[PDB]
């Protein structure tokens, strides 16, 4: 059995997606089609603090997005946040959705906004700091949207209503990196990042062997 | 002549990253030889 | 066995030790053909690492 390495980079998933969504060749941009449907990223996280960004490239009138995090069982033919498996943030009025229950959260977002998505899943689920989902708008923390979330693997997730266009940035370089929290970029989950980190560590070691350090 | 890490970044790190990536993807039978061959077959694109 | 190892452990057990020594030799010698020097080092020294 060969190691299940997944995709070298974190991208929008090839098959773990609603077939009617239109996904770019580089698998970082997606366009909605008619009623709400969803796509997950190719890697998801189980523990630790993680971050990604989404830019609303175009949002014509009468189009909408619900963006956030989804476990593998989240319904791909429903808006994000429809069931217990996902948590989302709606462009219209900034509502937060989970199990189809929409609650006041923030002001709305739309075309040109760069949104940030933070999740923290502490190792110790009893005495740890507590699990959290936090949304950012153009670098501004919008508050803890959800806490004490269902344990599981969470994938960056995008659901779009009609023909709006968004682009997802998993890292490592973000437009508005949060100033108030630590995190790893979602891009660290691609096995190409593990290769880069392995070599980066080796190069640091070589530098110690050759130059010493002061 | 640059510092150690700088020197390796400008000479071999880009092609080495690529060979390591192919290595990790394909897990070939003789990885050291496979990596040495990869560096030679692709030297010109980085030389 | 080895094809089943996670990415970093796979590299640990295959190429990292020879690369760790080879990159240091390269950094000290500064030869005019770095890439080929490194590829040569791997072939000349493979036996002590396989």
């Amino acid at each position: 059995a060969t190691y299940a390495m997944g995709s070298m980079r974190v991208l929008l998933a090839l098959h773990d997606r609603a077939p009617q969504l239109k996904i770019s060749d580089d698998r970082l941009t997606v366009v909605g089609e008619k009623g709400y449907s969803m796509v997950r990223a190719s890697h998801g996280v189980r523990k630790g603090a993680w971050y990604f960004e989404i830019t609303v490239d175009e949002m014509p009138p009468d189009t909408a997005a619900r963006l956030g995090w989804s476990q593998p069982l989240g319904n791909l033919q429903a808006p994000l946040g429809y069931d217990k498996f996902s948590y989302s943030w709606r462009s219209k009025k900034g509502t937060k959705f989970h199990q189809s229950i929409g609650k006041h959260y923030s002001s709305g977002y739309g075309q040109g906004d760069v949104l940030g998505f933070y999740i923290n899943l502490p190792e110790d689920t009893i005495s740890g700091r507590g699990s959290e989902i936090i949304f950012y708008k153009n670098g501004v923390n919008q508050g803890v949207a959800y806490k004490d979330i269902f344990e599981g693997v969470y994938f960056p997730a995008i659901s779009l209503y009609k023909s709006c266009t968004v682009s997802i940035n998993f890292g490592p370089c973000f437009k508005y990196p949060p100033k108030d929290l630590t995190y790893r970029p979602m891009s660290d989950m691609g096995w190409g990042a593990v290769v880069e980190h392995t070599l980066a560590d080796v190069l640091y070691h070589v530098e110690t062997e050759v130059d010493g350090r002061r | 002549s640059l510092p150690t890490r700088a020197y390796l970044d400008q000479t071999v790190v880009p092609i080495l990253l690529q060979g390591l990536a192919v290595l990790a993807k394909e897990r070939p039978p003789n990885p050291i030889e496979f990596l040495a061959s990869y560096l030679l077959k692709n030297k010109a694109q980085f030389e």
